[PDB]
């Protein structure tokens, strides 16, 4: 808890949305952290990480983290990393 | 300007325990946080609708 109370890098996207993490695990000092249930966050396939960068080129799933699953809610947004 | 806080250190962290370091999230972000960074050198994120904080920050 108070160990994963730390930063990490979100997604950023054009629909002038909130930024969102890729999935619902993220790494802490020493602990591999879970994004808090409700979490908003993007679900995407192996072969989308594959090609993501630094704009837009695939829509991407939104969805909300359940006990570290990102379900995906049907919104799609157009994510790209910084 | 992309690093966001999933959660935030609930309990007031005592001054002496926090170095200077001070960075706001951006507005962005899902929760609105603020991050210091303990004596330890670990970086906390922390609830600016917290009065334990805007204290700290004003003393900063």
């Amino acid at each position: 808890e108070a160990r994963c109370a730390c930063p990490a890098r979100h997604l950023n996207n054009t629909n002038g949305t909130v930024l969102k993490p890729l999935g619902c695990h993220y790494f802490c000092n020493g602990t591999l952290c879970t994004a808090p249930d409700g979490y908003p966050c993007y679900n995407l396939t192996a072969q989308q990480v594959r090609t993501l960068t630094t704009y837009p080129n695939t829509s991407c799933a939104v969805g909300v983290c359940m006990k570290g699953t990102c379900v995906k809610n049907g919104t799609m947004e157009q994510c790209f990393k910084t | 300007s992309t690093t966001c806080c999933y959660r935030f250190i609930n309990k007031k962290i005592p001054k002496q325990r926090l170095e200077s370091y001070r960075r706001t999230t951006s507005s962005h972000c899902p929760r609105e946080a603020v991050i210091f960074k303990t004596k330890l050198d670990k970086e906390l994120c922390a609830d600016p609708t917290q009065k334990w904080v805007q204290d700290f920050m004003k003393h900063l």
